[PDB]
RNA sequence: CUAAGAAAUUCACGGCGGGCUUGAUGUCCGCGUCUACCUG
């Protein structure tokens, strides 16, 4: 929630197979979530060593190509399958499918810690840059380099050297490798706003979400709907009474999601570049778990 | 009240295209016939010029024609700029004439500035000057250049008798047109310098040339009246005075002193400046262009 | 070199100095030397006043020809000009 | 510590035979492109 420091930027990560379902609802781009929890892993596997602090991501998705046909039929899309081995009688496999993405893209990450002065500016960054080759950030791989020339070398950027006009400067110094992507960002605020513009007919938020993407009217943007974290509806069990957990450390929820709808700007009409850091604000008073980007405007 | 949006400046103080030719010392009085320069190759290759081998003085020819009617525009856009422009410059005509940006125009007619790289490594530079009402000659002048300093302005006769037409041709009284001729004692085959072309020279009946305004540049170095240092001296008269050869630019606009902002307070807030910029103002109009917004 | 607005900076001394300066290109005798008086050696532009450095009447009398003439438009360790320098 | 962890869809193929796209036509009429310039 609080501010960043040095904007940790990984130069392209080429990612194969990853998930693309990623709710009970959208199928497009991979549920920000993930990349939520992929620097919290990140930092867990490396920000110790190295003593860092990781909190906010950003996106900016290079490419995006799903795996989809259309069986000459509807405008609708089917999917992808994966072959799956047979069972003990070697006859068939009950076979459940998901689909399946070649996404591109190159985040950048949010660094809070006070080992920038003893570690110089750029081990941090050939160190984190080298770790993050070695696993998995929303269901697929991460590939490795070609033999042509190389973008393959990432940056470092700190927000808080120089002046204004320089912080401005060197914001178009890192933007400037960073443009043909689309940056993805939470839009929270319009929801809550269409809400009592259109509570003459009905208040249901999912159908106020539903109308604003389906003469024509006007998108004053590109609107997208996400997943926005987990309602809970289960109480607080303890560490050590549930079964078949992943651990018997941590309380347990059961948990719906929460649906909310985000924008795809381009790197360059926003603010500054401490605008899109996702963090994730996780009230447990009896409540729930999002995950947003604050700043947003 | 308010400026005008777009000017433009006939020129005056019209050159011509030089041509060159060569010849011995002393038979220059038959200077109507002399065998022409030719370009010749680097036998990459590139292009020179050199005399030939008996002969050793360059004889370079031009014709100067001086129109007059200085504060006409040639494109106005209102009669109410128009109007005040014709008569701050009839005011400037009427108190003082051209004399004496015209004796200025003749020191530069009178040694031989228009050979540029030409003048240097010479050690005799005649020119001869003919003012013409008809086909034939109607007065004649004969200078030595380099009696005549490149910085020092004197005062002649001669010199004065030729910018006294110069100032009745740029009044607009009669009828100038002077057919400059100027010898260079320079030696045996020495690698005379014609202008250069996109990389080679510039002919044009086969024989080899200055460009008009490359004369025209040299002819109009009268600007002594820098803010900056006259060590240099004489300048070529630009707005935002600048040297390409020195890569400075004197009167900068953050000076009060280059010429736009001259032209703006003494046309439209009618504030005099010096004689010493009326002067300047005035010889920028003189080469014309396109002023205004 | 004075601040003439024709010829460049480092173009008048490069052109006053055989020949322009023949008296220091095809002069005669090898009792004199043509040192910079404030040439800076270490920017490779080192042309600002080459001095005839030489003896009494090596200098002053034997130095009187017409080759300073013509010059009123711009006038006013051990290595010298020989075959050992690179501009 | 990521709706994370997991996964071989494969084999073979005869598209093929036939054809009239014709007929005719008014693109008219008027016009200002100027002003300058150092290639070493």
């Amino acid at each position: 929630v609080t501010d960043p420091e040095a904007l940790l930027l990984l130069p392209r990560l080429s990612i194969q197979n990853a998930n693309a379902i990623s709710s009970p609802l959208t199928w497009g781009f991979p549920s920000p979530g993930a990349f939520t929890g992929f620097v919290h892993a990140l930092q867990r596997r490396v920000g110790i060593s190295l003593d860092i602090e990781l909190d906010g991501v950003g996106i900016v998705c290079h490419r995006f190509e799903a795996q989809i046909s259309q069986p000459a039929g509807k405008r609708t899309k089917v999917f992808n399958l994966t072959r799956n081995p047979l069972n003990r009688d070697g006859s068939t496999a009950a076979i459940v499918e998901e689909g399946r993405a070649h996404l591109e893209v190159s985040l950048l990450l949010g660094v809070h810690g006070d080992g920038l002065d003893d570690h110089p500016a750029q081990e941090i960054a050939r160190q984190v840059q080298e770790q993050a080759g070695a696993m998995r950030l929303a269901g697929g791989s991460i590939l490795p380099w070609c033999n042509e020339r190389f973008p393959a070398p990432n940056a470092e950027l700190l927000m808080l050297g120089g002046s204004d006009e320089q912080r401005r400067k060197n914001q178009r110094r890192l933007t400037r490798r960073l443009l043909p992507g689309f940056a993805l960002v939470s839009r929270e605020a319009l929801l809550q706003q269409h809400l009592e513009t259109l509570r003459t007919t009905l208040p249901e938020a999912t159908t106020l979400d539903a109308l604003l993407d389906l003469q024509v009217r006007d998108k004053p943007g590109w609107l997208v709907p996400i997943p926005a974290g987990y309602n809970a509806l289960s109480p607080l069990y303890l560490p050590g009474e549930v079964r078949n957990a992943r651990d018997r450390e941590t309380p347990l929820r059961f948990v719906e999601n929460l649906f909310g709808l985000g924008e795809w700007l381009s790197p360059h009409r926003v603010a500054a570049l401490s605008d899109l850091l996702w963090y994730h604000h996780a009230e447990p008073d009896k409540g729930l778990y999002r995950w947003s980007t604050p700043r947003f405007v | 009240l308010s400026t005008a949006s777009v000017l433009a400046f006939e020129r005056k103080l019209d050159p011509s295209d030089a041509l060159m030719s060569a010849g011995a010392w002393a038979q220059r009085d038959a200077s109507q016939e002399w065998p022409a320069v030719t370009v010749r190759e680097k036998s990459q290759t590139v292009d020179v010029a050199n005399l030939p081998s008996d002969a050793d003085t360059l004889k370079v020819r031009f014709t100067l024609r001086v129109l007059g009617g200085a504060g006409t525009p040639s494109a106005c856009n209102d009669a109410a700029y128009r109007d005040k422009l014709l008569q701050t410059v009839a005011t400037y005509v009427n108190d003082q004439g051209f004399a004496e940006l015209a004796r200025r125009y003749a020191h530069n007619l009178a040694n031989a500035r228009f050979l540029w790289r030409n003048r240097v490594g010479a050690e005799a530079v005649e020119v001869r000057i003919n003012h013409i009402r008809q086909g034939e000659v109607a007065r004649a002048w004969r200078f030595d250049a380099l009696a005549i300093g490149l910085r020092d302005f004197k005062a002649d006769a001669e010199l004065d008798a030729l910018a006294e037409l110069i100032a009745s041709g740029l009044s607009g009284s009669g009828h100038v047109l002077l057919e400059v001729v100027a010898f260079a004692r320079i030696g045996d085959g020495q690698e005379v310098f014609p202008s250069q072309e996109l990389k080679t020279l510039y002919s044009v009946r086969d024989a080899a040339a200055i460009h008009s305004q490359k004369i025209g540049n040299a002819l109009r170095t009268i600007d002594t009246w820098y803010p900056d240092e006259d060590g240099l001296g004489p300048i070529a008269v630009e707005p935002y005075g600048s040297v390409t050869s020195q890569g400075k630019a004197y009167r900068q606009p953050k000076q009060k002193l280059d010429f736009y902002t001259l032209l703006d307070n003494w046309v439209l807030r009618d504030e005099a400046p010096a004689v010493e910029q009326q002067h300047y103002v005035i010889a920028n109009l003189i080469r014309g262009g396109v002023f205004g917004e | 070199l004075r601040p003439d607005p024709e010829f460049p900076p480092a173009q008048l001394m490069s052109v006053l100095f055989g020949k322009l300066h023949q008296a220091l290109v095809a002069q005669g005798g090898d009792r004199i030397g043509v040192s910079f008086p404030d040439l800076d050696e270490s920017r490779s532009r080192l042309g600002e006043r080459l001095r005839i450095h030489a003896s009494a009447d090596d200098l002053r009398a034997l130095l009187a020809r017409p080759w300073l003439e013509g010059l009123r438009d711009h006038l006013q360790r051990q290595v010298s000009r020989v075959q050992a320098k690179s501009n």
